[PDB]
């Protein structure tokens, strides 16, 4: 099936500024791509159509462009009911339609450091058998940040699972929190545990950490 | 008002089967194509399937083909996508669509009006979820504020969600009243197939001994209701 | 048949035989764009209701489908034969050929 490759995947903008985004056939497609829009927990709606048709009812800031293998679509003068995700589709060879992979578009702002703050398994929690460390990476930007586990200055992979939130609604930030878990056996086999946080807004890396008895 | 709207879905086990509908109004049914197309968490539109306007022409995507059949019933104005040996990568929001027509073109005009130009109306999306998991409420413990929970003028405090099924759980504080400086995180699906989350509030240093803060967490497809308070 | 019902009969079983791993799927497919081809060179499209049956457009319309069907029937002795790529791949001019012959005489009117 044809593959197509949107460019890029996430991208930061203010309102009033003019976004490009592009869509990659892996072989021609003529005219015959559309362009939909997503905001979270609503069904896509369609943009433009025929690669450069307006669709009924869609402000015309929004265009689109390109031909056989290459494709934008163009936002003239953001606003704020533009963040949102993005695909492209193609249709050439219908019946089998696919889709690019989305690109998501969302509000610039100044560099905000993450307020770290990390968490020690409730003790409720330890008489059930598991712990959880819980670290929280609060209000920062942008959303790119490193969050790695140091038990006794040793650190892991495959143990630990991470959410985000949206951008924020009223200062366009985001929150993090990191959660490793380990059989209590295992939680006090060991000594310190360490929330080791890399961002673009610390000038070095920040470890908060805790100790069994912290 | 053109529009369609779903119903079905739910929680599914592995093996078995489903059936999704799409109710449509406000248009003649019968004149468009009707695709269905599906979004697993946290990924992007994938397509399913497309029937033709009078339900003899048919195609399915490869990841679903000799499991899912789409359907339709131009007397009902109903669209259906059955749903068999049903696998937990099928788990997703399912969206029924109809095709657009070329907005030149008032009536069927062969490849100069139909098919190539995208899908114009959508359902609003019906969840499936594919587990193997029982329902089972959420245990609710406390990230209490420690003095490393500092920032010397805010503190940050919490409740963690652990191990419940299926989605979704709502989470407030002290029942509505604190709603500034909240993040309730989305769910994350362990291993154990069951899921967890975590919310916190960050509040000033000089609030923790003059006010209580408790995390009222709800299950409704347990019924089960925690207020669990959050302090030192 | 319906036009449109034949006209996709046209498209839909394209996708049929791009996606088969066996004869029998292509011949199936291959002998149901046959009789929808057929059949849609007996009708008279939208555009064409002022014109005789001599005229140079209808000529080229009933023959655009002679040319489709020709082709149809070399993908399908492909397929009889038990070449199922071959078959496969002469099955691809099939949209080339309907829409330079036939596609424009489906716009309204």
């Amino acid at each position: 099936d044809i593959v197509m490759t949107q460019s890029p995947s996430f991208l930061s903008a203010s309102v009033g500024d003019r976004v490009t985004i592009t869509c990659r056939a892996s072989q021609g497609i003529d005219r015959y791509l559309a362009w939909y829009q997503q905001k979270p927990g609503s069904a896509p709606k369609l943009l433009i159509y025929a690669a450069s048709t307006l669709q009924s009812g869609v402000p015309s800031r929004f265009s689109g462009s390109g031909s056989e293998t290459d494709f934008t679509l163009t936002i003239s003068s953001l606003q704020p009911d533009d963040f949102a995700t993005y695909y492209c589709q193609q249709l050439s060879t219908y019946p089998t339609i696919t889709f690019g992979q989305g690109t998501r578009l969302e509000i610039k702002r100044t560099v905000a450091a993450p307020s770290v703050f990390i968490f020690p398994p409730s003790d409720e929690q330890l008489k059930s058998g598991t712990a959880s460390v819980v670290c929280l990476l609060n209000n920062f930007y942008p959303r790119e940040a490193k969050v790695q586990w140091k038990v006794d200055n040793a650190l892991q992979s495959g143990n630990s699972q991470e959410s985000v939130t949206e951008q924020d609604s009223k200062d366009s930030t985001y929150s993090l929190s990191s959660t490793l878990t380990l059989s209590k056996a295992d939680y006090e086999k060991h000594k310190v545990y360490a929330c080791e946080v890399t961002h673009q807004g610390l000038s070095s890396p920040v470890t908060k950490s805790f100790n069994r008895g912290e | 008002q053109v529009q369609l709207v779903q119903s079905g879905g739910g929680v599914v086990q592995p093996g078995r089967s489903l059936r999704l509908s799409c109710a449509a109004s406000g248009f003649n049914f019968g004149d468009f194509g009707m695709h269905w197309v599906r979004q697993a968490p946290g990924k992007g539109l994938e397509w399913v399937a497309v029937i033709s306007y009078e339900g003899r022409n048919k195609n399915h995507a490869d990841s679903v083909r000799g499991r899912f059949t789409i359907s339709r019933d131009n007397s009902r104005n109903m669209l259906y996508l059955q749903m068999n040996s049903l696998r937990r990568g099928d788990t997703a929001v399912y969206y029924c669509a109809k095709e657009n027509r070329d907005r030149n073109y008032d009536s069927w005009s062969a490849s100069y009006s139909d098919y190539y130009y995208g899908m114009d109306v959508w359902g609003q999306g019906t969840t499936v979820t594919v587990s193997s998991a029982s329902t089972k409420g959420p245990s609710v413990f406390p990230l209490a504020p420690s003095s490393k929970s500092t920032s010397g003028g805010t503190a940050a405090l919490g409740c963690l969600v652990k191990d419940y099924f299926p989605e979704p759980v709502t989470v407030s504080w002290n029942s509505g009243a604190l709603t500034s400086g909240v993040h309730t995180f989305p769910a994350v699906l362990q291993s154990s197939g069951l899921y967890s989350l975590s919310s916190v509030v960050t509040v000033p240093s000089s609030s923790l001994g003059t006010q209580t803060y408790i995390c009222n967490v709800n299950h409704k497809p347990s019924n089960t209701k925690v207020d669990k308070k959050v302090e030192p | 048949a319906d036009l449109r019902s034949n006209w996709e009969d046209l498209l839909f079983n394209l996708a049929q035989i791009e996606k088969a791993d066996n004869a029998a799927q292509v011949k199936d497919a291959l002998t149901k764009m046959r009789a929808a081809a057929l059949d849609a060179q007996k009708a008279t499209p939208p555009k064409l209701e002022d014109k005789s049956p001599d005229s140079p457009e209808m000529k080229d319309f009933r023959h655009g489908f002679d040319i489709l069907v020709g082709q149809i029937d070399d993908a399908l002795k492909l397929a009889n034969e038990g070449k199922v790529k071959e078959a496969q791949a002469a099955a691809e001019q099939l949209k080339t050929t309907r829409k330079a012959y036939i596609a424009k005489y489906l716009a309204k009117f």
